[PDB]
């Protein structure tokens, strides 16, 4: 039983860890969002030329 | 000549002002890889515990 105790114990850290890990990976998303409309606004700039 | 020189001219401050606004969303996406790297710390500490 103690032995399970720890198995559970390693799980519950598991998910822990892997739900701050969504966290990182939607601000990776909105960094990458955020240069695409960079690159739209050069080409604007470009047109604008 | 001088509508040469003054067509130049504005050309160089037509292309000042957009790279000063490029510069801003630069800004604001270096602070956004600022915040990863912070989530990313915080993930460690979760391993840690």
């Amino acid at each position: 039983r103690q032995e399970w105790e720890i198995q559970r114990d390693n799980a519950d850290g598991e998910v822990k860890q892997m739900d701050a890990q969504l966290e990182s990976l939607k601000i990776r998303r909105e960094a990458a969002q955020m240069q695409v409309e960079y690159q739209e606004t050069q080409q604007a700039h470009t047109q604008a030329q | 000549s001088m509508a040469e020189h003054d067509d130049a001219d504005e050309l160089t401050t037509l292309l000042l002002q957009q790279g000063m606004e490029l510069a801003t969303q630069s800004i604001r996406i270096q602070q956004r890889t600022v915040d990863e790297v912070d989530a990313d710390i915080a993930v460690l500490a979760e391993s840690r515990r």
